């Protein structure tokens, strides 16, 4: 388990990828031409993880860019940051997909396939051991949300035994951009929960509210969404490339975060977050942490986590950091707020350290919860979709494609189980 | 006896097994370089102390008798670019390239048994080189993926070959009250049901403790695992201090199997460290043997989160080292015996076995214990254990109703009934150690 591979697909996944890998290549001192800056021992070794070292000493990372739209990708290739991707990672179609699920899954989704699983076997004979994918899309789209489901069933049929990690980016409950989306996530959920291992959901509505109230925005941009986004993979996956003191996984996240395989689903949260001028005001304390994290204007889905009850919590701390005040934090907070915590498991949360600071601050954390809350946005979905279909509304665009009237009744009862079971160990 | 290999398995025994050499090395003057520099003869950096651990290899350099497992592979790295990566030959040093999560299973089943002939393969190699070997000495997590299955599982395949060797397991337990693993339980109660069957002797810590320890007595503000681990090996050197060095009474790992062993099972005993103190306050304390002795049973001065007040002492052994008298040490048993609080089981007449080593004890810098010129370990069969056994029952039990994380072990190739088995096997034992210890 050590080298990972990373898949952005759609305009959001390939934006959020961007973002992502400006800030590994700042983290590692790498500079935008693929030549290394800096190489520290802690940097160098683990180099591997997300890069491969090309002939000369250039570095390049291991990394999928698919869409169905080139003019995306044309503007990746034109930024800076445009170079040090190998040119045969690029995979894309003329012909987008609108906002179709339908298209991107079989009909026009079946114009690309095979070649991006020829360069994901390449890639794999390329490393030593491979550990996983991470998996950068938007469920809601049509590229992203259908050639994103149809290619994790085919890389889980070539790779069953490899963790399956998604960042999913949801539908926001007040005022989407996008009409049929219902319809698409939907779809896309059926596929999601019979593959992926682990699925990060995150709303861009929660983000805004992050953006305006805690950091007293003027009219933020995608950008900055992304960054925070990016930031979060970047906390997930340094104890694979940073040594520390009680150091975690992917299989282990799984193992610690999932009893059930139909609740692999999660909300993430960040800290600290301050608005730029009051860093000064500031004190960093693993209690001030512990309280951002926990606090619901830091939950990164919609869902109100006050109102569900938690199953299993993973947090994850870096820079200056004691394990005993974290779990002394901890503590205190599984014992005041006992009411939020399920009494049949008593070990309700486990920890987890990185020496290593997140480049700007001296300690960081990141938070990753499996929440019954999350199954308020599964209901709004749900409703919104039952609503569609009652009119049979947009349909002929996915009926068109060669889709079945059988397919979305089986997707809204997969919907309703899924809440029904959160229902059920919420109790 | 001579000789005494060292085993660690998971990041928490590796790491606890660089404190414990580290201050070896410190005690007999050996460099970080393993040269006898730092004063190249007698019992501290002798033949003495060289035989049980430290193997003289060619050109006058001592390389440890020590073995180092670990699935994950980062451990291991950090060990080998640190200052000790010379001290010990490369090839005892050996990386996986899969973790077990925290899987008992992976470790015991699959991951764990790729590895398991080549470590048995190093082990037998060893052993060879060994001139009288006593026995292994195993440093564990217990709860974890590699400490718990592939500790139990070699341990098992180490006592199949030898058998008639002493087996040592210093292990760190689950905690009471603040723990960092979801699935802990499910992995100590399989690992116990192996351990009670294999190990001969067995020291149990709660990190929780430690820190109690280090907050209180050492007023540490923000301890680390480090210093817990450097109080860890203190205790473990003082185990073998009086294999390393002349005294008064020399104590045996066999003389410990006997006097604190009364039936094959029962063999985890508590342990404490008296003098904790702290250099702030290293000019206000007396450091009379009475005073130790007492420090020994006040229950901040233990290691593990239990109350023996709460059970029945069944037989203890105390364990002086530096400048003290037989008689003191035998007065001040007494005044504890007279204490009443002890609770002696009717068939011990005295349980309370001394062994005393001429050699002072020393401490390394990282930590605010000072020097002193006599201190002592407490290792205690006490009934009051049970309970932690018990608190770890009850938090199996709970997640066992619902089947709860079975699936991450099932699909490693386990069974249902393993657990069931394994749960019973741990009720029966403590219902045994508390029939036995109320009518002792
Ligand atoms: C600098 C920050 C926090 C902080 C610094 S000192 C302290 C106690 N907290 C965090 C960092 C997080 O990675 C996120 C960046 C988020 C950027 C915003 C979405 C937005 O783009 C930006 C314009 C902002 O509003 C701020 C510049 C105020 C940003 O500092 C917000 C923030 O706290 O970010
Ligand atoms: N004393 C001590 N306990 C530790 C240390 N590191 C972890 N622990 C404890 O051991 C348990 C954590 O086990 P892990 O370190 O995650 O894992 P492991 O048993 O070594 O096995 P792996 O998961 O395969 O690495 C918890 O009880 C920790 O508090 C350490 O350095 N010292
Ligand atoms: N966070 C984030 N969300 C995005 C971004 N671009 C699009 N989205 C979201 O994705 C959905 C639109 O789908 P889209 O990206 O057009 O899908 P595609 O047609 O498959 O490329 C809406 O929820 C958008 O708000 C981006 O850069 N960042």
């Amino acid at each position: 388990m050590r080298e990972i591979i990373h898949i952005s697909t759609g305009q959001c996944g390939n934006q959020i990828g961007a973002a992502f890998w400006e800030t590994i290549c700042g983290e590692h001192g790498l500079d935008f031409n693929g030549t290394y800056h800096g190489h520290d021992d802690i940097q160098k070794e683990r180099l591997n993880v997300y890069f491969n070292e090309a002939s000369s000493g250039k570095w390049v990372p291991r990394s999928i860019n698919v869409d169905l739209e080139p003019g995306t990708i044309d503007a990746v290739r034109n930024s800076a940051i445009g170079n040090l991707f190998r040119p045969d990672n690029y995979i894309f179609g003329q012909s987008s997909a609108g906002n179709v699920w339908a298209k991107g899954h079989y009909t026009e989704g079946a114009e690309l396939v095979d070649s991006v699983m020829d360069v994901i076997r390449r890639e794999a004979e390329g490393c030593d051991s491979l550990q996983g994918f991470q998996i950068t899309h938007s469920l809601g789209g049509g590229t992203g949300s259908g050639m994103g489901t149809l290619l994790i069933s085919k890389i889980r049929e070539e790779f069953p035994d490899r963790m399956m990690a998604t960042f999913s980016v949801l539908p926001s409950p007040k005022t989407s951009d996008t009409v049929v989306e219902p319809y698409n996530a939907t779809l896309s959920v059926h596929q999601l929960v019979e593959h992926s291992d682990e699925t990060f959901c995150i709303d861009n509505e929660a983000l805004y509210d992050i953006c305006q109230r805690t950091l007293k925005l003027n009219q933020p941009s995608y950008g900055d969404l992304n960054n925070l986004v990016s930031s979060v993979m970047s906390g997930v996956t340094t104890s694979l490339r940073y040594p520390g003191q009680l150091n975690s996984d992917l299989r282990k996240l799984a193992v610690n975060l999932v009893p059930f395989p139909r609740l692999h689903f999660f909300m993430v949260g960040y800290a600290p977050l301050t608005a730029i001028g009051s860093q000064s005001f500031r004190s960093l304390t693993v209690p001030e942490l512990t309280q951002q994290m926990f606090d619901a204007k830091n939950m990164m889905a919609a869902a109100d986590p006050r109102n569900g009850r938690y199953l299993t919590v993973a947090a994850f701390f870096r820079g200056k950091v004691s394990v005993k005040e974290v779990e002394d934090e901890m503590h205190k907070v599984q014992s005041k707020n006992s009411d939020y915590f399920v009494e049949w498991i008593p070990n309700n949360v486990q920890t987890a350290v990185c020496s290593v600071a997140p480049q700007g601050l001296d300690m960081a954390a990141t938070f990753i919860a499996n929440s019954t809350s999350i199954q308020e946005l599964f209901k709004r979905v749900g409703d919104q979709f039952s609503a569609m279909f009652k009119r049979k509304a947009f349909l002929h665009w996915y009926t068109s494609e060669g889709m079945d009237e059988l397919e979305f009744s089986e997707a809204e009862s997969n919907m309703n189980d899924l809440v029904s079971e959160y229902q059920q160990y919420q109790e | 006896m001579r000789e005494v290999i060292s085993i660690n398995v998971g990041q928490a025994g590796c790491q606890i097994g660089n404190a414990c050499w580290e201050l070896y090395s410190l005690e007999h003057g050996i460099k970080p370089d393993g040269h006898l520099e730092d004063g190249l003869s007698k019992p501290k950096g002798g033949e003495e102390g060289f035989s049980t651990f430290f193997h003289e290899t060619g050109y006058g350099k001592f390389v440890p008798r020590a073995i180092y497992v670990d699935l994950e592979p980062n451990v291991i790295d950090e060990v080998r670019n640190g200052p000790y990566k010379d001290l010990f030959h490369p090839e005892q040093l050996i990386s996986g390239k899969e973790d077990a999560a925290n899987n008992y299973a992976r470790g015991h089943y699959t991951v764990g048994r790729e590895i398991l002939g080549d470590v048995l393969d190093r082990i037998r190699k060893l052993a060879d080189q060994c001139d009288g070997l006593q026995g292994f000495l195993f440093t564990h997590s217990l709860g974890g993926g590699t400490g718990s299955g592939l500790g139990s599982l070699l341990l098992e395949e180490l006592s199949a070959e030898y058998g008639k060797k002493s087996k040592l397991e210093f292990a760190v337990y689950p905690a009471p009250q603040v723990s960092t693993s979801v699935v802990e339980p499910y992995n100590t109660v399989l690992t116990t049901h192996t351990t009670l069957e294999h190990a001969d002797c067995t020291f149990m810590v709660d990190n929780e403790a430690i820190y109690d320890m280090c907050k209180r007595n050492l007023d540490i503000p923000r301890p680390s695992f480090a210093n817990l681990n450097n109080l860890i090996a203190q205790v473990v050197s003082s185990v073998t201090a009086s294999l390393r060095f002349d005294g008064s009474l020399n104590v045996d790992l066999n003389e410990f199997q006997t006097n604190l062993v009364p039936y094959p099972r029962i063999h985890f005993p508590l342990v404490s460290y008296s003098p904790v103190l702290s250099k702030s306050k290293a000019f206000h304390e007396s450091n009379s043997v009475s005073e130790i002795t007492n420090a020994c049973f006040e229950p901040g001065n233990q290691m593990v989160k239990c109350d023996p007040r709460d059970g029945k002492y069944m037989a203890t052994c105390l364990l002086y080292r530096g400048d003290v008298v037989t008689r003191d040490v035998q007065r001040a048993v007494e005044q504890v015996k007279n204490k009443k609080t002890v609770q002696l089981v009717d068939w011990c007449p005295t349980g309370f076995k001394i062994g005393i080593c001429y050699e002072p004890p020393t401490a390394t810098p990282n930590s605010q214990l000072a020097t002193v010129d006599r201190a002592v370990c407490m290792l205690s069969n006490t009934t009051s254990i049970a309970e932690a056994w018990k608190r770890i029952d009850r938090k199996f039990d709970l997640m066992y109703a619902k089947r709860a994380f079975v699936h991450w072990y099932v699909g490693e190739g386990m069974e249902e009934g393993e657990f069931t088995e394994a749960r019973e096997d741990l009720a029966a034992l403590e219902r045994d150690y508390i029939e036995v210890g109320a009518d002792s």
